[PDB]
């Protein structure tokens, strides 16, 4: 949803417009695992679902994130 | 003109033992000084259930100005040093900190904020609360009580600070502005800001276990985060020609020192370790010592994932094939982490491992790790001779930090 | 031994936003407490918003002086050896206007109310790692959050590095902000009541947030790459006073910095009321005379600042930009009773 695209590309400083939602984060986008935890955090604060380390380890693009807050 | 520079007290306060003879006997048998802990997984939600504590409601305990003034209390004593012997002018302090006390500077926050629901309001701050966020509190409070008159510092470079506060007070007494030096780290961050910014950034071991001492695992395959710990250590540095004098008992000589930077990353450290590898070899040019006669190393040994397969290869990199005979240990597996504090505490250990020539081991060895394939004393520590030590600390903003002693 | 001079210099203060900005004012008005706030000013053409997203204030006050410090010095960057290169930085308060809602958040609803950053965000040390990543600078690098004096310590044992051969140049300074609710509430309300055991009372002052850089390098390296030469670091002292009677004693020192030199100016501390009778003493003993010159009126107390932005000046001041001066001595002292000074010598 455009909640999660908005944050991934405040986070990763990367134009809304140009960023993919299919490509890999830690491969294309260079992303470490304190931006990785940063980001767990406000999909804790702005959905309201526990979110432990077990199940943003395997966020590994922009859509395994949709996938996760669906469930 | 360069002068040699010798250990001639130890203090310290740490989880496995609070004095010199209390902390050597517990560390010698391999004595977990681990404590499991309830406030933090019921209250806060903490993942972790394991501290190095040495004895909810919130409380400032002053935790962090009290371990200074004990541990040096303890080192000035074992020193033999009183008002006769000491020169003023030419005695100078360096107490490190990574938080100093953030314990104090949180429960200000949170009182004058009621439990921070509401704003700050400006009534309830006390003139007392000033003092906690004096960083360098422990230096200052130190320097008084005995009179030192010479540079006191207080160098805040996070987990290098024990070491940094050991190198730039052997710089003065080699370079000949001090000949006695108060050198050390003080660090009390068992409360919630400070296990909660290390929880949410996810280097604390979270892992289930039966047993919590075992949590703290050094080069284990297991390990996944350190067991955060609070203590002191404080090193009574002089001159060689100083304490000869005066007749003084020397632990060990204070050889050489050297600090670089990762220019990696702020907390994560490199697999390669080619920036600590370097580090180790300006330590021994530094000091003047062939890196052939290194048959001991207290490596920093976090028990995190990242750090133990840095120093293995750091370590694999100077030394090379002759890396393999070489012990290698890490207090952290007992004491837990202190931060700045464990540079400083590990100093102490170091210091008393020379003296009595035994190596303690480091404990809750489980399975071996194929990366970390280093002599790392399991579970049992012995007798070793030790010629030329190394002493190797790291800590956040990729500071890499290592100390050269030696036996006299 | 190795001979230190000041190759470049960037501050940013309420001033200005620039070290010509800043000198100008200053010599303009030489011609309770509030915390002032930088005017005109925004991190967003310096720092990437990514890396700014994750550091506080005081970081990146410290990233854009050090910017300015190194554009004056005409240092190519890209050329230079990372592993002869050191960061020198001093910082009391840290950085609470980045955690200050978690910390709070944390009491509240728990773990999740506090993120990963605050790790690196809030401790005084994540300046020179901040610097390290941006530049690459690998040489020995620490931090002082020694109370009032841990920039001026900062700058001095820099030089000190640079002295026994560590590094070949060296960014040491200092930042601070102030301006975050926790320590704004603190400094307008207990620091105004609160006097020095040692020293004595505290003259009437405000506070001003900000940071202040030097670019330290070695006098045969600088002369090699014909850079800019503002002045020569050539003397430090750091000593400590327990009590009154050392105090007198310790000033003396301060003193041997002049080499009995007529022709010099003194920056004084200028936080409390009692510097000018017992620091003039301690020259009338020494049979040295010179100008007192007081700037915390007009730049205010900027803690681990104040001392460096002196430094930053009166560099400026030896480049051939009072009369005519060929050293300028600079010192500041703590409440816990810390005395440290630095001299500054022309061409
Ligand atoms: C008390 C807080 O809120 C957390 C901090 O910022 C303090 C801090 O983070 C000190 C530090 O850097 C520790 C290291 O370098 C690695 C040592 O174990």
């Amino acid at each position: 949803e455009v909640k999660i695209k908005t944050i991934l590309s405040l986070f990763l400083n990367i134009n809304i417009d140009d960023f993919n939602m299919d490509a890999n984060l830690a491969d294309a986008y260079d992303m470490d695992s304190t931006e990785l935890a940063d980001l767990a955090k406000e999909i804790e604060k702005e959905f309201g679902i526990s979110v432990t380390k077990s199940q943003f380890s395997h966020w590994e693009t922009g859509r395994a994130v949709l996938d996760f807050v669906s469930s | 003109q360069p002068r040699r520079v010798v250990v001639t007290g130890l203090g310290v306060v740490a989880p496995t033992g609070v004095g010199v003879n209390e902390f050597w006997n517990n560390i010698h048998n391999g004595k977990s000084g681990v404590s499991k802990y309830e406030w933090g997984r019921e209250r806060f939600g903490f993942k972790s259930g394991a501290i190095g504590q040495v004895y909810f409601v919130l409380k400032s305990e002053r935790k962090y100005l009290q371990f200074a003034l004990d541990a040096a209390e303890m080192a000035m004593q074992d020193a033999n040093l009183r008002p006769s012997d000491i020169d003023g002018r030419r005695f100078g302090v360096a107490i490190a900190t990574a938080i100093a006390d953030a314990a104090g500077m949180e429960e200000c926050l949170l009182r004058i904020t009621k439990g921070g629901k509401e704003n700050i309001h400006p009534d309830l701050i006390k003139s007392e609360d000033y003092d906690s966020f004096d960083f360098s509190s422990a230096a200052t409070s130190v320097a008084k009580k005995y009179g030192a008159s010479m540079s006191v510092s207080n160098i805040s470079t996070g987990c290098a600070a024990g070491l940094d506060a050991l190198g730039i007070a052997m710089e003065h007494i080699r370079y000949g502005r001090a000949d006695i030096m108060l050198a050390g780290a003080s660090e009390a961050p068992l409360c919630p800001l400070s296990i909660g910014s290390f929880e949410a950034l996810g280097a604390l071991s979270s892992r289930e276990l039966e047993n919590q001492q075992a949590a703290t695992c050094p080069f284990s395959l297991e390990r996944d985060g350190f067991v955060i710990a609070e203590g002191c250590g404080i090193l009574i540095l002089e001159s060689y020609e100083h304490a000869k004098q005066r007749g003084a008992h020397i632990y060990a000589e204070l050889a050489g020192y050297a600090s670089v930077n990762n220019a990696y990353h702020m907390t994560d450290l490199p697999a390669d370790g080619m920036a600590m590898a370097r580090c180790i070899d300006m330590a021994l040019k530094d000091a003047q010592i062939s890196p052939s006669t290194v048959n001991y190393i207290s490596a920093h040994g976090s028990s995190t994932a990242q750090n133990d397969i840095n120093e293995s290869n750091a370590i694999k990199f100077v030394l090379g094939e002759s890396a393999f005979g070489i012990p290698i240990n890490s207090l952290k597996s007992m004491t837990g982490h202190a931060l700045a504090a464990a540079n400083a505490i590990e100093s102490v250990a170091l210091c008393l491992e020379i003296e009595k020539q035994y190596v303690h081991p480091t404990i809750n060895y489980q399975t071996p790790d194929p990366d970390c394939d280093l002599d790392y004393i399991p579970n049992q520590g012995c007798s070793y001779p030790i010629k030329t030590a190394l002493k190797l600390s790291s800590g956040f903003s990729g500071i890499h930090s290592v100390i050269v002693m030696r036996a006299v | 031994r190795k001979r230190v001079v000041v190759t470049g210099v960037g501050a940013i203060h309420p001033d200005g936003n620039d070290v010509t900005a800043i000198k100008s004012k200053v010599i303009q008005k030489l011609l309770s407490s509030i915390i002032r706030t930088l005017s005109d000013f925004d991190g967003a053409k310096y720092i990437n918003n990514r890396l700014r997203r994750k550091i506080d204030e005081f970081s990146v006050y410290g990233i854009v002086a050090v910017e300015m410090a190194l554009k004056a010095s005409r240092l190519d960057v890209d050329k230079l050896d990372p592993n002869r290169v050191g960061i020198y930085v001093g910082n009391c308060f840290g950085g609470w206007q980045h955690i200050e809602d978690e910390v709070k958040a944390l009491h509240i609803e728990g773990i999740k109310g506090m993120g990963p950053y605050v790790a690196t965000a809030w401790f005084p040390a994540a300046l020179q790692g901040q610097l390290s990543l941006l530049y690459g600078f690998s040489a020995q690098s620490k931090t002082f959050s020694t109370s009032d004096v841990a920039g001026m310590q900062a700058i001095g044992y820099a030089a000190e590095a640079i002295s026994n051969g560590v590094a070949e140049v060296m960014l040491c300074g200092a930042s601070e902000h102030l301006s975050s609710p926790l320590v704004k509430n603190l400094l307008e309300k207990t620091s105004s009541q609160k006097h020095s055991e040692v020293f004595g009372e505290k003259q009437p002052g405000d506070f001003s947030e900000g940071a202040a850089f030097l670019v330290l390098e070695e006098r045969q390296h600088a002369l090699e790459r014909g850079a800019s030469i503002l002045c020569e670091l050539t003397g430090f002292v750091d000593y400590f006073a327990p009590d009154k009677n050392t105090r007198n004693n310790t000033l003396e020192y301060t003193a041997e910095l002049f080499n009995h030199n007529e022709n010099a100016v003194f920056i004084m501390d200028g936080i409390y009321d009692d510097e000018k009778e017992i620091t003039s003493k301690a020259f009338s003993n020494k049979e040295i005379k010179t100008s007192f010159i007081n700037l915390r009126p007009y730049l205010d107390n900027q803690f681990s600042v104040s001392g460096v932005i002196d430094s930053v000046l009166a560099s400026s001041f030896l480049s051939e930009s009072f009369s005519n001066t060929n050293q300028i001595i600079i010192q500041r002292f703590s409440n816990q009773g810390h005395v440290c000074a630095l001299s500054f010598s022309a061409i």
